[PDB]
């Protein structure tokens, strides 16, 4: 036929010559055979590989707290290289003046606050030269650096579940056939506060899924930790930082449609405070872009 | 096609996938171009670069 | 005293112990001895030194022409490199996105046009993400190239000066002690059409001085070929290019407030049409921002 280039041999054949003709995939091996864990799921500590990469400092900005840093799918983010990659065209790497903390406004967390997301790289569209680069680019990639911190008292209680959903789509807030508008799945910097559910909750323009519970998607918390994420607890850790690579399956996409991250915040257990009076407490978020390549410059996509 | 005491420069521009269609040099400019002369004829050619997300681009 | 560390030797003596305190600068030898033009000014070939780095091509825009190109000061741009820098902290290079041909309006030449005149980094402040990265950084340098392309047939005739000027400082339009208004000198991609000399011209917030013999700023036309020029005669050729590398006394400078070359364009002999009855020609500038360096981001110091 063809071929190709409680143990049991087999002749490997095609008897129709071709590749993906071939049947179902095993495991071979070339002489006699006389695997549990996956270690980049679960969220590394990015000691769990390498520190050397790192008192945290991209491009003029600096941030002192790092073996708590956890990195995302145990991959440590990198330029596009090549051989990956479709175009020849060279990419342009701003580096430190487009790869900074950007620390986005700070949202109270109150009693009965259901969540928060936003989406990547949108809430960066308007940030310094990153967002700049967005729009005189065709296409892009970047990784990202997510620093979440959210500091209360002793006599405070409550923890957040801060998570990052590669590629999260969100589900219509109810009813009939209507894809979510391209207004509201991208917010900008102020990103989304979740305000549901409840019957109530409006219907028009394709408005995303309000409940925290099925993640917007469907799909229930307290699976939300297959994603990278960490867990801030006001007894423990004050802060979060996530190191997450470029996740897709293009070398490059556009930034304006394709929103290939979601960091999604929410109150796993209310905030309660203590003998203190201090009903509510801000959440900070800083995101720095990293490793970012733009290619096929134009003029500014912006309308 | 012209005669040979006519003179010309002109700019051809490729504009990559997501971007809008110029309205103005200005703005046609930003993208791939070369800028072809009359009495050269080795300028005439553009060659449209690949810049695409995917690998391949349907017809 | 101090010393330091036909023919007439001389004992080299500090008598107050310094340098600065030294007397007037001649040329020593060491042993006894027993140079008339400077190719630097001039204007060389760009072949004159070396063609290796030249059909040319600058960040994804292309020009086919580069034995004319005039290489200013018979200097290559290049990087800041260092230990000619002040700060330490690592400028960013845009590169192929931001250095780039960027051509700007053309303008009518026509019988009785006295000149035009562009400042730089000005022109380029609007220009693609060059001039975005003028706002958002607090200083830079940058080499530019300067295709100035201007085509009649062989019945026309007449003449342009095309001159590059460091440090071009315009005179203000007459009598009474001004400044020159910012907003004269800044005028954008547009440049500033040379309309004068006239006793009736306009004097008010600071107009700049609308005389093409006298340069705007006092001294003539002619001896504007010290500067890095080219003349294109429509009998001979079409075309300029010149190569400027970045001229300053400082590493980096502000690029909004200081104007560190001036692009000129004078009509040498006016344009005459032959039997053809076509009265006016246009004449266009292609800039390229080439090996640009950015320091100091902030926020963007756009109004």
């Amino acid at each position: 036929g063809a071929q190709v280039s409680s143990v049991i041999k087999y002749f490997n054949i095609n008897y129709y010559k071709d590749s993906a003709s071939s049947g179902l995939s095993r495991q071979d091996f070339s002489q006699d055979p006389s695997t549990l864990t996956n270690p980049a799921l679960m969220s590394p500590s990015v000691e769990a590989c390498g520190y050397s990469d790192r008192q945290i400092t991209i491009g003029n900005s600096t941030i002192t707290t790092s073996l708590h840093t956890v990195l995302a799918y145990g991959e440590w983010p990198t330029y596009l290289s090549d051989i990956d990659a479709t175009s020849v065209d060279k990419p342009t790497h701003p580096e430190t003046s487009a790869d900074r903390f950007y620390t986005l406004d700070s949202v109270e967390w109150q009693v009965g606050s259901h969540g928060w997301w936003w989406k990547l790289p949108d809430a960066l569209k308007d940030m310094g030269v990153f967002g700049q680069n967005m729009y005189y680019h065709s296409m892009g990639r970047s990784g990202f650096i997510i620093h979440t911190q959210c500091n209360a008292t002793k006599f405070h209680s409550g923890a957040l579940i801060v998570a990052v959903i590669p590629e999260h789509q969100l589900a219509y807030v109810g009813g009939v056939k209507v894809n979510v508008g391209y207004d509201h799945t991208h917010p900008g910097q102020s990103g989304h506060q979740i305000r549901g559910p409840s019957q109530s909750n409006d219907r028009s323009g394709g408005k995303p899924d309000e409940d925290p519970l099925f993640n917007c998607n469907g799909t229930l918390l307290g699976n939300i930790t297959i994603f990278p994420h960490q867990i801030i607890n006001l007894r423990t850790n004050n802060s979060s930082t996530i190191v997450v690579p470029y996740i897709n399956c293009v070398p490059m996409d556009n930034m304006l449609k394709h929103n290939n991250l979601s960091l999604v915040i929410i109150p796993l257990v209310p905030l309660r405070p203590g003998s203190s009076g201090i009903n509510s407490v801000p959440i900070t978020v800083t995101i720095a872009p990293y490793k970012s390549e733009f290619s096929g410059a134009m003029e500014a996509q912006r309308q | 096609v012209c005669d040979a005491f006519s003179t010309g420069k002109f700019l051809v521009a490729y504009t990559p996938p997501g971007g809008k269609l110029p309205e103005d040099r200005k703005q046609a400019m930003l993208g791939v171009h070369i800028i072809w002369d009359l009495g050269l004829q080795s300028s005439c050619t553009i060659v449209v670069p690949w810049i695409s997300s995917g690998f391949y681009r349907r017809t």
